[PDB]
Formats: structure tokens, C-alpha cells, sequence
């Protein structure tokens, strides 16, 4: 009944979404060929949120891959679970933006975006009751930033009352992959602030710190990062699918978190995370879940919450629990850390429970906090963007493609008068 | 003769080739202004839905007042 | 303008239903 | 996804001679063009089971191309892509550019056109020449203008064998190089310089070669080009293309001159013993002793660098090594580049080329940087050009060919303006 | 160079019609709020 | 649906000697009038109907009339490698030479041999069941080809009339030339050819030399090299009747869709791909680039730039396995191509014939075995320049009455000289009035 279409923008977004689908397929019990091979019927009770039925029981995903080079499409197809995807929606160009916000917002999206809107319209009126949209992308690149933000603008202009969830890999300059990450990131946040409705901030620095400390991994690949991100990606939308003693719809979360219209960037976390050599030596109780969940070195962002204040927090538990215990733990936390939580919002934490855990774990939990620390994360990018902008470096590659300097100055002004409200409410 | 031809060519190709840059700047800035036009249209849409909601609420309020 | 008419038509419908009930 | 290779002059033709014999064995294609889709960027399938390279070899003197026609790859190339003039340019820029160039450059263009027509998804061009001589300088400065005015929007990666200060075979290089670098400044887009003396020193130190001929050098540059194009030929966890590279690096329109480096440039006897990993291969690439142009990276601040990792490299040790190199104070980045690295990775190990001393290694780094250190290069070559031009020496050949005395002055002022630009952006 | 100026003139005309749209939107919104507040005040007053 | 062939003059009979070899190779007929005993047949028992006829026991004989006056090449054929193939009577050799003289070719010696060749033509036609048309092969620059050829053309028009005629005639080049008195013969034969031959196809010695120099990579070509690709062109033209064509064009499509006015029938010819073994397997032969090379001006058998004129109409015969989508896209690309321009009164002007037979290969030849080939016959308006240049050559000779006594010593007067002149002038005027 409730519905979420999925869109995968760019190389990083495509990879994250591919792992996310290989995770959700397991959580719902299907083989990579597409059929159903599971144990319970509560798996398929409510798979209409992400799946579509074909003639023969071949379930396909309500997903739209998108990029500008065929290489990522070929890699996704080559990887396992690349068959379930509907071949129709693999929209792609040929030139590639080449980390050029101009070539992702003004040149290649000039033509490919009519086709991608046609596909998303097909998918949207294929279902009956849309609840929201989902996008996976990275603001530090060039074909996931301009292309993703223009897609968000198109969908916002088209469907006004169907909100979007965007999972944005914000470029933290402790991981360096390209030079123009702060040209792309600020210019994408310029529109993400006003158009989208929720943005989960993720980052490779914190993901690497997690895989180093908590997972006790020696050599983790991008697969482990994507498998970790899939945890929150498939935990935010578990109240939609499985029954709960206290449901939490996506708009439930939106209302309970977002205090003011301009503040919809959230920091996420997943619990329990454990190494193969300590899983045997630890137990699993709700207090343990809470203390591992709130630990600042577990958040998947470059923003230590002790530097900031939790405006509104949210917890999503999965598995058989005790609601009195859950509420007692949350009020214990809000009474102990009585300085971080804002004073004019009593009981800043909203909890919710669901009756089905992730496959394998007896209990689990996901954390979503609207902390005001992220003003540091955004100033850390704004000052770098200004650092290059002062001496006019790498700018003609945008100016010669129609984009004036007014756009850059306005983007900087909006990035400034976002952290303005963060500080004002801190 | 060949020297005169070369002089003619270099002059005519030096004159062959920036105000169009500023004019196209004006064009793109006005394209931004018409994105603002679309913004005005969506503001009109918002006012329209607000008018609908206000009429519904006031009609139900009048029904309630008649009920009381 | 025509967009105002769509709101005016809904108002007309609600008033017509009210009047029919009163009849 | 395509780039077409044009070789001009003896240096470029021989560099391509090594480069193509590298590619053929890296893809598995026999000399006479048959397997026993990654080749699509370079080789095009023609007929059945036959592959032809997307290249044209061009020179005025015929014997250098006759070497290719009579070698072991005689079946490989299209029998017409091996162009030949009739009389050598005689290391005279004016003679190569004006007098002889007209009859053959139109043929070159009319062949490039049909190569591009055979191609569909072209990225662009890669050209090979040396700015020291006359052929590869005049013909280069004419052909590049022709392509920049015909195709215009394409990217022309120019790998130029720039002449070294001390070691120098020719004698009119101070003239030929400035006459070439007038055009090369404003007609190509990325100009990767290479210096014979620097690569000689690299061969002497790393490979303990005390008689380094041109063959080993040519194999080395071939490996560099293969590492550059591997991201397009194959797949990797973190890739890079022509637009990627060329809009990430070039800060301003008139600052594009790469410094190239490679690692591990190690023979078999040391490669079997000494261990290899990313966190020390990256520093090894940055060391001045292993940079391919006779320049001093210490004097000039770095502006933007690009790294490419062939072989099994996970994307975390590259991050760690970038951290552990940016933490060293000896190398200074430019003030306005808070992040100055673009990293790319692959899944294929470098292929050992039989007939050489290069090792068969698990992983390798190719580094292409853009830094203000190259100002002294232009300054010193212009100084020796001034030395030669003070007494109007050697000007009579060019004057008789047709070039006046004032274009030398305009080109010299162009080089001076280039040096001023580098100083201003260093400030 | 002059065809781009012709496009500029077309955009001049579109700016003028945008101004007329601004005027129409302002009139509609102002009349909306005035009538709505008076009507709501009337129906909060009469039934008391 | 048989087609008969007439070869007149030394050039015509040499082209026939180098072309009937191609036919007998295409239909697998041994070079002595028989098929091999073993089944080595491409397919069908009537692909050879148009050129041969079984007689009791596998003894095929070509439908050819090799008519020539001076018997040095006719008997060269008679003693060549084709003796048990040709019909002993078809090979008509006269008594003496024509000697570049239209007079001796058309009045003195011609009159006593036309009525001897005509009876053989009549016997061949009566034997034929579904006769399609005539294919004439001749040289206007000589005596027998021009004189005897024109006489035979006139005396076949007077008799059969309705049947179509395709005249492959060679002209002198603008600069390269062998005969001295060739302009006179050229204009005299052109007057006769104008209103009798239904469709005139043009060839030029230098225009084939330069193609064999730039494409086949031969710096010393010869007649035995030109005639092979002339045979290739005529085979590409005639393959539609022979082999099963998905979109095939019989002989009357040329006249139906490529002769908008009866006066206007003069056509450039092109043939792609002209490639040898060395570069054949290195290049890729595709319907885009073969067609583009067909429509480039550097691959025409008539030395004339099509730029100076406007392509009135065109026909493209495709051999080999070609899918019609690519040829449709290719003609679309041509219509979008800038350099070549059409008269605006013809919106559709591309006939696209296609067959299912790949081009053949002759042992010891130059061209290699290829997938597909294309023959482009274009009714353009650049040929008026050819006629005008030939006329300007003729004027200087005629002004001084040079060589005229040799002509007028026979039945030829000066009235027909003048009338041929004014006929060429009228052709010039017609072509120019077509204009824009
Ligand atoms: N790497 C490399 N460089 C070469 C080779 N041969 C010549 N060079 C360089 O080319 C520079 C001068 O160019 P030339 O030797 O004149 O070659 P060219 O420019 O093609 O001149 P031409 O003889 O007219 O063809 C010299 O300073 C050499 O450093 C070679 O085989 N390999
Ligand atoms: N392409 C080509 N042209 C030929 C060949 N043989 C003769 N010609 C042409 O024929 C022209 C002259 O005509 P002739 O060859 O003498 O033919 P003809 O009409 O029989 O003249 P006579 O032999 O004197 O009766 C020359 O200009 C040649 O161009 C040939 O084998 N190939
Ligand atoms: N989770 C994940 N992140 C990736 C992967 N590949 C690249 N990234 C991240 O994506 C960021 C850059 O995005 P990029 O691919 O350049 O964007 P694009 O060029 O527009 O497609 C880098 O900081 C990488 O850390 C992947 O496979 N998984
Ligand atoms: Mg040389
Ligand atoms: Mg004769």
C-alpha cells in the first residue's frame, strides 16, 4: 500500500543501491533469479513497497539505475543479483560528466533527464499509493551531484506532496578521491537544502573508522562499506513492511525529527556491530544496544556529537523487546546527557519497535539524530570551496559551459545561512 | 604579389575574431529569472491549495456553528 | 483566471450539496 | 570510448613502436593481428578475427617508417597508416612546417577523418612527437592547429619528448622548441613533457643500466601510457577517464604541463627481494630521483596531482598513503588547493614485456602531477635561445625558407608571458 | 551575434509577461486573504 | 528474360573477352562450354539463362555477337583459351581495317557486313524466348566501334525499336589520348548515339587508369586491367535478373526511374569497393563507407567532377548480404550530405536495388573476395561539360579542314559534320536549360 520508488544516481549511488538490493532481497527471501525461496509468509505479506510482480512469480525491484557511462551499468549487471533488475530502466548516456557539475546539470542532463523522468513517471503511476521517493547519491562527484540534484528538483516540482529520502555521501576531506569535491558538494547542497525533504549524511572517513575499530577488519573493501550502509537503508523502511507494536512511517519520522523546514540533514547509525571474534563473547540486551547505539564513535558521519546538540533523536528497534525497557533507556539517556539535548523540546527522543529483526540477528536497532554538530561538517566544506574560489581555480571549466559566478556566490551564501541557523539553535 | 596576398590574409583573419559573452550572460541570467517565473507559478499553486483548504475549513466551521 | 475557477467550482459543489440537504 | 594515436617524427614513431608491441601482448593479440572487448579503445575489429590499431605513423624521411614496414608487425597496421614523405625536414622548423608540410598534412587529416568515422564513441587524440627536432616540431605545430580548428572540441593528449639541458643531440633545439611551444601552449589541452636526461638518470639508478639506449626508454614511456589508458581499457574499483583527468588537473586554461612518474621501476633481482606496498610506492613516485623531466619539484609548489594504481590495491591503503604523504613537510602543496589528489585504481597487473628488464609486479603506480616547479625549465631553455639568438645565428636557413625575423621575437615574448603566468600563479 | 540579441529581445518580452503574472498573483492572493479573514470573522461572530 | 550482347570494335571485343570470362566463372561454366561433372553449383539451373543456352548435352553458348572488321583480335579470340565455348559463327570478322575513319566504318565496308551480322542477331532473338534488351559495348574513338556501331544501332532501331538498349561506350580523356583524329569520330558517333541508344553509360581510359593507380595500387595498369573492372560493373548491373534479389531491379527500372526526359540519358558510373588483398582485410567494408566512396568524385569511370552539376537521379545496385536498413540510413546520410546538391524538382531520386549474390573473384585478378559491393549509376548534369570540352577540341580541328579529305573521300559530306556539331550544341543547350 505505502510505496517507495528507488533511484540510483552515479557510480557510488549505483554501487550502494546494488548492495542495498542484494540485502533487501535476502531480507525478503528471494533468489537472484527473481523467484521466491524463503521460509515464512510474513516475508511476502508486504513486499509491494519495493517489488513488482511479473508473469511467473519473477519479482522485480522498483528501481531506476542511472549514470552517464555504461561501465557502471555493466558492472552492476555482472555482479550477482543483477538479473532481478528490469532491463527497461537502465537509463544511461555515453559521454560521462567527468566530475563536471556543468556536465551533470546543464549538458548531459539536458537530454537524459527527460528519459529518466519518463521512467520515473512510469514507475510512479505503476503503483497505486505512493508514499515517497528514494535516491542514493554522493554530492562530492560530478554525475551524482548535478544529475541527482536536478532529478530531485524535477521530482519536487512534479509531485509536491510525496517526500524524498536522499542518502548523500558527503565528501569529508580526510578521504581524497577528487580535487573539486567542494565545488560539487556546496553547489549540490544549495538545492538539497530547499528541494528534498530528508537527507541522510554519510561519509567514508567515519565508515573507515568503523571498519577499523568496531568490526576489527584488516582489509575491508567497498563491499563492506556498502553492506554497512544497507543496514540503515533497509532499517529506515522496516516499519513499512513488518508489523510492529509501535509503527513508524516515514512521515512519522519526518514530523518527529524535523523541527524547522530548513533543517533536514540527519546522522545515522546501526546497532549491533560486532567482530567475528567478539560476537561470541558479548551478549545482546536492550541496554547494550542503547549504549553501543549512542556511542559517538559509532555514528557514520564526521561530526562528533559531543561538539553539538541533539535537537531530536529517533530509535528504530527490530525484534521482540519490552517497550517499558526501551522508554526507560531513552529517558535515562536524556536525563544523563542533560546538556546536549535541547531544552525547549522535552523528550527529544522518539522510539519505535518492529516485530521482525534483520535475518540472523535476534535484535537490532537503527539510530537517526538531527544533531546540530553537522554545522562543523558543512563549514569544513564551505571554507575549502571558498579556498579555491578566492584565486579562481578550476572555474573556467564551469564558466565556459554557461554557468556564471552568481551561482557560486549564491551557493556559498546559502551554505553560510544554513550553518547560521545551526549556530542560532545551538 | 605574394606578399600582398599574405598581408591581406593576416589582416582579414586578425579581424575575423567579446560582447557576446556578456550578452549570453544576460541570456542565462534571464533564464534564471524565468526559473523564478516557474517559482511564481508554484507559489500560485500553493495559494490555490491554501484557498481550497480555507474554504473547506470555513464551510465545516459554519456547519458546526449551525449545529451548536 | 481558470485556476481560480477550479476552487470556485468546488465551492459551488459544497454550497449546492448544502442547499439540497436543506431542501 | 576511444582515443586514436598519431606519431610524428622518429621519436614519436619509435615510442609508438614500443607502445603498440606492449598493447598487443597485453591484450593477447598476435603480431599479425588475431586472437588465439577491452581492445575496442585501441584495436578495431575488421573483417573476421583481424584487429587493426587506431594509429597513424607519419614522418618525412622514409626509412624510419620502412623499419616498421619491414619489421615483425608488418601485417598488423593498415598498409596506408604508415605515411612517408620524400625529403626529411632536416631539423628545420620552417622547412618542416611550411615547405614540405603542406603536401602531406592534408593526407594526414584525410586519414584521421576516416579513422574517426570508423570510431563511434571517441574520447580524443593522443599524439607523440619531440619539440627538439624539426619534423616533430613543425609538423606537430601545423597538425595540432589543423585538428584544433577542425574537431576543436576534442582533447589532444600530447606526450612530447622535451629536450634536456645538458644532454642534447641536436644544435637548433633552442629555436625549434620555442617555435613549437608557441603553438603547444594554446592548441593542445594536456602536454605531458618527458626529458631524455631525466629518464637516463632513472634508468641508471633504478635499473643499474650504464648504457641506456632508446629502446629501454621507449619501453618505459610505453608502460606509462599503458598505465594511463588502463582505466579506460579495463575496470577498477575507482576509475578515471579523459574528461575526469583533464578537468580535474588543469586549473587555468594556460597552465597544463604534466610531470610524469612511475613505480616500481625495479629489475627482477631487486623485485624478487624488496617488498612492495602502496604506502611506500606512493612516496617512491613522489621522490625527485624518479621524475621523468629534468626538473626540481622542491622549488615549485604542487598544484594538483593524479595517481593511478594498476594491480590489486584496495581503496583504503591509497587513502592512508595519501595521508602519510600529505603529512610530510618537504613537499609543499599550493595554498588554494585544500585537497590536491585524484586517485584511480584498476584490477589488472602490469604485463611484463618480453625483451626487457622490467619486472613482473603485483601492483604499480603511475603519477601525473601539475606543479609550478617547471618554471625553471622554460626559463633555462629561453636563456639558451637568447644565447643563440643574440648574434642572429642560424637564422639564415629559416629566413630563406620564408620565416621572417619578427616571429622569433613574438614567440619569445609568448614564452616570457608564459613564465610570467607561472610566477603569478605561484604567488 | 545579433541572433542571440533577438533571443534576448524574446526574453525581454517574457520578462514583461512575468511582471504581469506577478501582478495577477499579488491581486489574487490579497483578495483571497481579505475575503477569507472577513468570512471567518463573520462565522466566528454570528454564532455567539 | 535473356539479354543479348553486341561487341563492336577492338575495344568492344577485348572487353567482351575479359567479361564473358567473368560470366562463365560466375555461373560455374568451364571455359569450354560445359559444367563440371561434380556438384560445384552455387544454386539454380537458370541463373545462366540470361547469357547461355543448353544444347542437348550441357554445351552452353553465349548470346554474344563479336562484330569487327579487321581480323586480328577476332582470330586472337578464336585461337585463345575460349574455343569450345564461343559459337564459331557469332564471331564475325570482316576483311580490312576501318582505320579511325567513320566513313570507312559506316558506308564503305560497313554496308557489306551489317546485313551479315543482322541475320545472326535475328536467329539469336528468335531462339530467345523472353528477350529483355540489348547491351552494346563500343569505342567512339575508333573506326569500327563508332562507324559500324552507329550503323548497327540505327539498323536495329529501325527494326526492333521498342526494346531497350544500354550502350557502354568509351570516350577520349580530356588530356590522355592515343588516336589523333578521335574528336571527329567521337562527335559523328555521338550524333547517332543521341536518339537511338536508350541509356548511354560512359567510360574513360584515364578515368580508369587513375582509379587503378589510387585504389588498386598499380602504377603501370593496362587495358587488361581496366576491362576486368568494366566486366565487374556490368555484372553488378545485370545480377538482378540472374540471382534472387530481395529488392531487385530488372533492366527496365534503369529507363523507368533514371531517364526523366528522353533526350537526357547520359550517366556517370561508380563501383565500390576498389580494394586489393593487401588492404582488403585491414579495412572494414560497410554500407556506409562503400556508399560514401561511391559518391565521392574520385571513384568515377567518367573523368568529370559532379560538383559542377546537380545529381538529377541515381540508382544503387547492391550485391552480397546487405540488410536494407543500412542502405536506407546511408541514403539518408547522402541526402544530409552537403557537397553534392540536387535539382529541387526531384524529392525522391534514389533507387536502391539489392541482390543476394556476393561479388565474384577471378583467379590471377586484383580485387579480392568481399562480402558486398555497390554500383552507382547517376544521371547528373556534369556531362554537358564533357561534351562541351570535346566540342571545343573539335572546333580547332574543323576550322582548318584538317583530316577532312580522308573522311569526305567516302560517302561522308560536310553536311553531317555540321549537323553533328549542331546536335552537340543542342545537347549543351538542353543540359544547361535543365540547370537550376
Ligand atoms: N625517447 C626518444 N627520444 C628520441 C629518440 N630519437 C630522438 N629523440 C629525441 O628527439 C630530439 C630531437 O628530435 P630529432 O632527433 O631531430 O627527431 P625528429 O624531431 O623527428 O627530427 P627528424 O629527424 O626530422 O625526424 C632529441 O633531442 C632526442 O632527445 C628516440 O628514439 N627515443
Ligand atoms: N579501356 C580500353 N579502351 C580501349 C581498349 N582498346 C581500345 N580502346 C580504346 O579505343 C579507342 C580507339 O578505338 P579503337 O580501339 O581503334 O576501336 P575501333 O572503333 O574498332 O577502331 P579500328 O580498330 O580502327 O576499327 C582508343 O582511344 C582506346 O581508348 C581496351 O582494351 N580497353
Ligand atoms: N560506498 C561506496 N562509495 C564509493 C564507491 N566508489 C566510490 N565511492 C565514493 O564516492 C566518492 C566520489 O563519488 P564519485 O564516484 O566520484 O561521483 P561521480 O564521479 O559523480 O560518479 C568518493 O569519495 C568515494 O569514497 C563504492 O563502491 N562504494
Ligand atoms: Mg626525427
Ligand atoms: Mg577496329
Amino acid at each position: 500500500m505505502r510505496e517507495i520508488v528507488h533511484i540510483q544516481g552515479g557510480q557510488c549511488g549505483n554501487q550502494i543501491g546494488a548492495k542495498f538490493w542484494e540485502v533487501v532481497s535476502d531480507e525478503h527471501g528471494i533468489d537472484p533469479t527473481g523467484t521466491y525461496h524463503g521460509d515464512s509468509d510474513l516475508q511476502l505479506e508486504r513486499i509491494n513497497v519495493y517489488f513488482n510482480e511479473a508473469t511467473g512469480g519473477r519479482y522485480v525491484p522498483r528501481a531506476i539505475l542511472m549514470d552517464l557511462e555504461p561501465g557502471t551499468m555493466d558492472s552492476v549487471r555482472s555482479g550477482p543479483y543483477g538479473q532481478i533488475f528490469r532491463p527497461d530502466n537502465f537509463v544511461f548516456g555515453q559521454t560521462g560528466a567527468g566530475n563536471n557539475w556543468a556536465k551533470g546539470h546543464y549538458t548531459e542532463g539536458a537530454e537524459l533527464i527527460d528519459s529518466v523522468l519518463d521512467v520515473v513517471r512510469k514507475e510512479a503511476e505503476s503503483c497505486d499509493c505512493l508514499q515517497g521517493f528514494q535516491v542514493c547519491h554522493s554530492l562530492g562527484g560530478g554525475t551524482g551531484s548535478g544529475m541527482g540534484t536536478l532529478l530531485i528538483s524535477k521530482i519536487r516540482e512534479e509531485y509536491p506532496d510525496r517526500m524524498m529520502l536522499t542518502f548523500s555521501v558527503v565528501p569529508s576531506p580526510k578521504v581524497s578521491d577528487t580535487v573539486v569535491e567542494p565545488y560539487n558538494a556546496t553547489l549540490s547542497v544549495h538545492q538539497l537544502v530547499e528541494n528534498a525533504d530528508e537527507c541522510m549524511v554519510l561519509d567514508n572517513e567515519a565508515l573507515y573508522d568503523i571498519c577499523f575499530r568496531t568490526l576489527k577488519l584488516t582489509t575491508p573493501t567497498f563491499g563492506d562499506l556498502n553492506h554497512l550502509i544497507s543496514a540503515v537503508m533497509s532499517g529506515i523502511t522496516c516499519c513499512l513492511r513488518f508489523p510492529g507494536q509501535l509503527n513508524a512511517d516515514l512521515r512519522k519520522l519526518a514530523v518527529n525529527l524535523i523541527p524547522f523546514p530548513r533543517l533536514h540533514f540527519f546522522m545515522v547509525g546501526f546497532t549491533p556491530l560486532t567482530s567475528r571474534g567478539s560476537q561470541q563473547y558479548r551478549a545482546l540486551t536492550v541496554p547494550e544496544l542503547t549504549q553501543q547505539m549512542w556511542d559517538a564513535k559509532n555514528m557514520m558521519c564526521a561530526a562528533d556529537p559531543r561538539h553539538g546538540r541533539y535537537l531530536t533523536a529517533s530509535a528504530l528497534f527490530r525484534g521482540r523487546m519490552s517497550t517499558k525497557e526501551v522508554d526507560e533507556q531513552m529517558l535515562n539517556v536524556q536525563n544523563k546527557n542533560s546538556s546536549y539535548f535541547v531544552e525547549w523540546i522535552p523528550n527529544n527522543v522518539k522510539s519505535s519497535v518492529c516485530d521482525i529483526p534483520p535475518k540472523g540477528l535476534k535484535m537490532s536497532a537503527t539510530f537517526i539524530g538531527n544533531s546540530t554538530a553537522i554545522q562543523e561538517m558543512f563549514k569544513r566544506v564551505s571554507e575549502q570551496f571558498t579556498a579555491m574560489f578566492r584565486r579562481k581555480a578550476f572555474l573556467h571549466w564551469y564558466t565556459g559551459e554557461g554557468m556564471d559566478e552568481m551561482e557560486f556566490t549564491e551557493a556559498e551564501s546559502n551554505m553560510n545561512d544554513l550553518v547560521s541557523e545551526y549556530q542560532q539553535y545551538q | 604579389l605574394w606578399e600582398r596576398k599574405i598581408q591581406l590574409e593576416k589582416e582579414m583573419q586578425e579581424v575575423l575574431d567579446d560582447v557576446v559573452a556578456e550578452m549570453k550572460k544576460e541570456i542565462h541570467r534571464m533564464t534564471l529569472r524565468h526559473t523564478e517565473l516557474m517559482r511564481l507559478q508554484e507559489k500560485l499553486v500553493s495559494d490555490m491549495e491554501k484557498a481550497l483548504t480555507k474554504r473547506e475549513i470555513i464551510s465545516v466551521k459554519g456547519r458546526a456553528t449551525a449545529a451548536k | 483566471h481558470p485556476l481560480l475557477r477550479r476552487a470556485q467550482e468546488a465551492l459551488k459543489v459544497q454550497f449546492e450539496a448544502n442547499r439540497t440537504r436543506l431542501q | 570510448r576511444e582515443v586514436i594515436s598519431i606519431h610524428i617524427g622518429q621519436a614519436g614513431i619509435q615510442v609508438g613502436n614500443a607502445c603498440w608491441e606492449l598493447y598487443c601482448l597485453e591484450h593477447g593479440i598476435q603480431p599479425d593481428g588475431q586472437m588465439p572487448d577491452a581492445f575496442n579503445t585501441f584495436f578495431s575489429e575488421t573483417g573476421a578475427g583481424k584487429h587493426v590499431p587506431r594509429c597513424i605513423f607519419l614522418d618525412l624521411e622514409p626509412t624510419v617508417v620502412d623499419e616498421v614496414r619491414t619489421g615483425t608487425y608488418r601485417q598488423l597496421f593498415h598498409p596506408e597508416q604508415l605515411i612517408s614523405g620524400k625529403e626529411d625536414a632536416a631539423n628545420n622548423f620552417a622547412r618542416g612546417h611550411y615547405t614540405i608540410g603542406k603536401e602531406i598534412v592534408d593526407l594526414a587529416l584525410d586519414r584521421i577523418r576516416k579513422l574517426a568515422d570508423n570510431c563511434t564513441g571517441l574520447q580524443g587524440f593522443l599524439v607523440f612527437n619531440a619539440v627538439g627536432g624539426g619534423t616533430g616540431s613543425g609538423l606537430g605545430s601545423l597538425l595540432l592547429e589543423r585538428l584544433s580548428v577542425d574537431y576543436g572540441k576534442k582533447s589532444k593528449l600530447g606526450f612530447t619528448v622535451y629536450p634536456s639541458p645538458q644532454v642534447s643531440t641536436a644544435v637548433v633545439e633552442p629555436y625549434n622548441s620555442v617555435l613549437s611551444t608557441h603553438s603547444l601552449l594554446e592548441h593542445t589541452d594536456v602536454a605531458v613533457m618527458l626529458d631524455n636526461e631525466a629518464i637516463y638518470d632513472i634508468c641508471r639508478r633504478s635499473l643499474d643500466i650504464e648504457r641506456p639506449t632508446y629502446t629501454n626508454l621507449n619501453r618505459l614511456i610505453a608502460q606509462v601510457i599503458s598505465s594511463l589508458t588502463a582505466s579506460l581499457r579495463f575496470d577498477g574499483a575507482l576509475n578515471v577517464d579523459i574528461t575526469e583527468f583533464q578537468t580535474n588537473l588543469v586549473p587555468y586554461p594556460r597552465i597544463h604541463f604534466m610531470l610524469s612518474s612511475y613505480a616500481p621501476i625495479i629489475s627482477a633481482e631487486k623485485a624478487y627481494h624488496e617488498q612492495l606496498s602502496v604506502a611506500e610506492i606512493t612516496n617512491a613516485a613522489f621522490e625527485p630521483a624518479s621524475m621523468m623531466v629534468k626538473c626540481d619539484p622542491r622549488h615549485g609548489k604542487y598544484m594538483a596531482c593524479c595517481l593511478m594504481y594498476r594491480g590489486d590495491v584496495v581503496p583504503k591503503d591509497v587513502n592512508a598513503s595519501v595521508a602519510t604523504i600529505k603529512t610530510k613537510r618537504t613537499i609543499q602543496f599550493v595554498d588554494w588547493c585544500p585537497t590536491g589528489f585524484k586517485c584511480g585504481i584498476n584490477y589488472q597487473p602490469p604485463t611484463v614485456v618480453p625483451g626487457g628488464d622490467l619486472a613482473k609486479v603485483q601492483r604499480a603506480v603511475c603519477m601525473i602531477s601539475n606543479s609550478t616547479a617547471i618554471g625553471e625549465i622554460f626559463s633555462r631553455l629561453d636563456h639558451k635561445f637568447d644565447l643563440m639568438y643574440a648574434k642572429r645565428a642560424f637564422v639564415h636557413w629559416y629566413v630563406g625558407e620564408g620565416m621572417e625575423e619578427g616571429e622569433f621575437s613574438e614567440a619569445r615574448e609568448d614564452l616570457a608571458a608564459l613564465e610570467k603566468d607561472f610566477e603569478e600563479v605561484g604567488a | 551575434r545579433e541572433a542571440l540579441q533577438r533571443e534576448g529581445d524574446d526574453l525581454d518580452g517574457r520578462i514583461r509577461v512575468a511582471e504581469k503574472e506577478v501582478a495577477a498573483l499579488e491581486a489574487t492572493l490579497a483578495q483571497l486573504m481579505a475575503v477569507n479573514t472577513n468570512f471567518a470573522a463573520s462565522y466566528k461572530k454570528v454564532g455567539s
